[PDB]
């Protein structure tokens, strides 16, 4: 059963008009443009007992992603692939599940992580990558921060020596078979305006938002519409245009944080 | 090395045709009937090719635990569910992560159409059951729901019509097979309130260039517009059959 | 924990008396006699991706049953038996469990389906028959419709070729080892009257109902009393008499639908 | 390799004749912190029942405007059987909980306590067949111990068919290997049947014969229940109907 | 999520003062001293189909503990140990879990039960001891009764012959490898007084209680503070002193019940 | 095979003496959308705590007429240990939640906010023993950060016994292989014990010695908490009691 959340904090018309009035001048409460991202922090290896981890601060949103690698028999429905299991927790479900799956899809479909290179003994043993993503501070646009946290954690992930049957956790053999990073860009429809990386207030007044996932060459790798409202054809057209030219900047910044 | 032809099957074949003999711009056969459940407030069966869904609406009613109700709106309670015998291998009846997400996605889609403000402190129940899955079930479910709501006489901005548009062998195609979903480069379910040109559901799994995205998007509209007219007709006659044809 | 249903639709005394007044003349709202069944529709192979299936319309009650066959290792305690798993879902639990078990019991105890003939390699591999029954429209006397849907689905069930280890789902080898159909007849006690196949209104005013399951040679194969009220000794005596002579008619009709 | 269930002196695996009840032991007011309580024993089937009396209900939307809600729990302790039962409620335990609740709803005058809940918790300490009935009777008696107004007490027995032979009050052996198992429960003074189930197979004639035998058994049990009500403690050694 | 119990039966100041006034004279409602235990009954083998069992009456608190033995493959992270699984049920959770774990801890850390002597085939097969503890009557100080019921149940436990693969449940080979009984003594802080074995009323007015577990040679084997309130350093100091000299009496009485 | 814990030299596996605390790091107001927040670190044990301040309670029947309800969650992230922990709450996690809640209930002046809920969410980011305490302290400090009135701050340490030797503030190494593990927490200014547990084994004497050593450790931690309150950030390198 999926039902309309009864907890929503319905945000008065007067405050909404305030924000719209600013959009009309092409500026937001925090002072950024309609197409700007919030400030981005990435701290790698924040969670020491994780195989790889990342703390992401995007505005007031905080997400800690952490990886854990384990040896498993491959699933008999995918004999020459390792496993990726993505999991999201909100702390301040259903939204958690959506987030996990959207992030998953964008990592899997893009082949950003190559599962076929996680095979150890074909049909006998493969690597399972548990990716656990913890939303510590809900500041709006959680999805984009989750993607960034997940990608960063993966890139931070150390792979260990394999005693062949056993893992040796003090000899670091290498890293994950990663092809490229990926970014997800969310564009919110508010009134007649499109706004990139909506904050908490912006999310509560939006009609809907749409998230685009991109690879570095700028191929679209996932799309997810979100929210109780609708969006026009041309809104979506412009949103992806906007999303794409934002993706370039965000990818560059991500790479600086990762050490490319 | 040289004998090793690939493993994925071709999806665009002789002439310009697909595994089921359709052209890239052709819908599957459509069947719609309304008021099929006597004890529901509204109901509908929807069929796109081999995808069958049934939807029941239990109309605006005071809500069981009141703290869960809303002071200004009706709460929508939506269930997307697949019967264990809808697929080839038996699906577990327990709700899957996929089923939970699609429940939400479909709910939000309906929330944008249904005039919930009209019924404060009430719940509208929408139960969907996929009887046969052949891809595009999330859309067939949403449309069946939309139509069951109209059958219940619940005021809405517009009806909802949808199709999965996709990419097969570099070719942009309309309304996907099981096979096309399972081996295609892209799968993009899109749903609208067609008269308003308002998009209600929008998802893409897979991969596309912006150009391909825009082309696919155009094709979905033409398909949606055809489906929409059939919905409209189903509303008057309670029963509609449509054999496959080109956009 | 089992508790008195708080949603329970309490039906005014005035309307109850209306219905009783009719029973006194030996007739019901829909115009049938106290011992009549509602009109019966059966559509076979309604759910195409099922191994066998049936859509049952009994009055306004709709039930879709579907079977699915899979190869399993047998239970260590039941080494020379296939498996039957019955499952019921109400869509408009506990009642769902009761229904599933009552139906199960009547199919199993009667040996209508012979589990010992579902063995493939003894101790190694057997057929599991998953029977999933979906109540789509609640029009009263759901149990009787469930039995009908279940029996019909079983009779509609195709068995596939066994590559010996693997199933071949485009060569139909035969059908289920079924001895006979079974019917369940429900008799409701309303005031001082007994009524066969109670509808929705009838069920809400009844003291209690009692369901009898019969084989074609009219052996009793299950009994289940239902409802928050009680019933006298002689009520039950008459009820079974009534149920039995009803069973004959219903079995005949069932057979016509099944092609005997 | 099944067991012969009737030997050729006409007696059952435990030495009983087809018309003999197991030994019965009943005691009331055994739990200090409950509003009413009872322990009931039929042969090696032991159940304890606690009633937590009429009381305002926790979440009010779940209460009824004209009646008390009955909350019934049928539960088997993990050490009640030979192999350890999982404490998690089984499909069987869920169904019996409902069946027992309905049985009690037909006896208890719930209208007298609107907006209240009556809690009935049952625990099987030893299962030797007929536990659903022992549970129900214990419940019935615990309710009387709490002074909750009822139409009548409830008395029950499983009647069955062994080797073509109609028998009264079954063993686990008899339950396991018999052709039929028919638990029946009544409010004996009113001749009102409260619980009625059959698993297995019977001809209408056999059904009617078994039905008659259950009544005689029920009538004996009923007198013991009545006596347990006055003296708080009753022992009854096995004997013929 | 753990939250303050809303059902709590808040006991009026007037009644609390009543009880405190009595403590000031060094006596309680039931007439015992501040350091006295309530009357103790132990009935062994109460649950016949259990491998070992005990019914404990401590004041108005009743606990029935029962054991069940089963053959299992040993856990990977414990290859030369049998298994102990303790489980507690309150019938009149979280408190149930706490109780189970506290009891478990005291049995396990003490080596009152020796798990290493429950190995049958090393690495292949071991005994699993399921200990199920049922609180039938809540009369306060449930933990101490649980320990006593658990200990007694273990001591009452019969072990069966092992057909080597199969168990033979009518040949009793011996008993559990038990080193010694253990007792837990609870001391409640009420106002400025310390009270042993608090009853129902006492528990509802206490600041907090602290439970000490002892072996016969008076080694401390577990400590658990309980309750919404706090306790001073010296309170705890005195509590353990009191608990220990109480332990001696209780162990003696326990042994009499067990037949030493 | 099984580690030695006191080397000839009298030092522990991490080079500490028996009377030395691990390094401590504390910071406050780290979460923007919480009413109060704190990160606490003892050696390699990291915990983050968020408080969502006094607020009317969702379902009212669950609220209290005279007090606030404390809702406490103790949780370990899956990547806090060496082997991945299952995110689903363990029996351990459920118990510790309760133990921590009771600990806080003795400190927080809940009477001040009737009909309200105070939410306290704890997350262990890295477990290296003593996580239940680090959690509790982070909670305590997050409450202070939210300006929630309390009797005192809470400070704690696990004291224990290694190789016959009483030691202060345990490793996972020492926890797993030691004879005793005794987490103790207080409101230090009031000398009131808030949390008190022992797993393992001790003579009363050893118990008393260990208890004294915990107090000195607690007193050092307490001063750091006090300082963290003023400056929002405190680092403390390891040293002797
Ligand atoms: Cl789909
Ligand atoms: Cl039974
Ligand atoms: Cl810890």
């Amino acid at each position: 059963m999926s039902s309309t959340p009864s907890n929503q904090n319905i945000i008065p018309i007067i405050k909404k008009e305030s924000i719209v009035s600013l959009f009309e001048k092409g500026i937001r409460q925090d002072g950024r443009k309609l197409t700007d991202y919030r400030p981005l922090s990435i701290t790698l290896d924040y969670a020491k007992k994780a195989d790889g981890s990342a703390l992401v601060k995007l505005g007031t949103t905080m997400v800690l992603a952490g990886t854990k690698l384990e040896i498993d028999k491959p699933y008999e429905d995918t004999p020459n692939q390792g496993n990726l299991i993505v999991n999201v927790e909100l702390l301040p479900d259903e939204n958690a599940i959506e987030l996990a799956r959207v992030v998953d899809r964008s990592l899997r479909d893009s082949k950003a992580l190559d599962l076929t290179k996680l095979v150890i003994e074909p049909g006998k043993s493969v690597w399972t990558v548990w990716l656990d993503v913890y939303v510590l501070d809900y500041g709006g646009n959680v999805l984009d921060a989750c993607t960034l946290a997940s990608v960063a954690a993966l890139y931070n992930t150390k792979v260990y020596k394999v005693e062949q049957i056993s893992v040796n956790k003090n000899e670091v053999v290498g890293k994950l078979p990663l092809n490229y990073p990926v970014v997800t860009i969310s564009v919110a429809k508010v009134d007649k305006y499109l706004v990139v990386d909506p904050d908490l207030d912006e999310e509560s007044i939006m009609d809907a938002k749409i998230s685009f996932s991109y690879t570095p060459d700028l191929k679209i790798v996932g799309i997810q519409k979100s929210g109780k409202g609708s969006m026009s054809l041309q809104d979506i057209d412009q949103a992806e245009n906007t999303a794409r030219s934002t993706a370039v900047k965000l990818l560059e910044e991500l790479k600086k944080h990762l050490g490319i | 090395r040289e004998m090793l032809q690939v493993e994925r099957p071709k999806l665009i074949l002789d002439d310009g045709k697909r595994t089921d003999g359709r052209k890239p711009d052709e819908l599957r056969s459509i069947k719609i009937e309304l008021g099929v459940l006597k004890n529901a407030d509204g109901s509908a069966i929807f069929e796109m090719g081999n995808t069958k869904a049934i939807a029941a609406v239990y109309g605006p009613k005071e809500m069981h635990p009141r703290h869960l109700s809303l002071p200004d709106r009706a709460v929508l309670r939506v269930r997307y569910h697949m019967t264990p015998f809808s697929t080839d291998e038996r699906k577990n009846p327990a709700p899957s992560r996929r089923e939970i997400e699609l429940s939400k996605v479909i709910r939000e889609a309906l929330e944008s159409a249904v005039l919930v403000e009209l019924f404060p402190r009430t719940a509208i129940d929408v139960f969907t059951e996929i009887l046969q899955a052949d891809a595009g079930s999330r859309l067939v479910s949403l449309m069946a729901a939309s139509l069951a709501l109209a059958d219940a006489g619940i005021p809405m901005r517009d009806l909802i019509a949808g199709v999965a548009v996709g990419k097969a062998d570099g070719v942009i195609i309309l309304d996907l097979n099981e096979t096309e979903d399972m081996w295609g480069e892209a799968d993009m379910p899109i749903a609208m309130m067609p008269s308003l040109n308002q998009v209600t559901l929008f998802q893409l799994n897979g991969s596309m260039t912006p150009d391909e995205f825009r082309q696919a998007f155009d094709l979905a509209v033409k398909g949606i517009n055809i489906i929409y007219n059939l919905e409209r007709e189903a509303l008057k006659s309670k029963y509609v059959e449509f054999k496959e044809e080109g956009v």
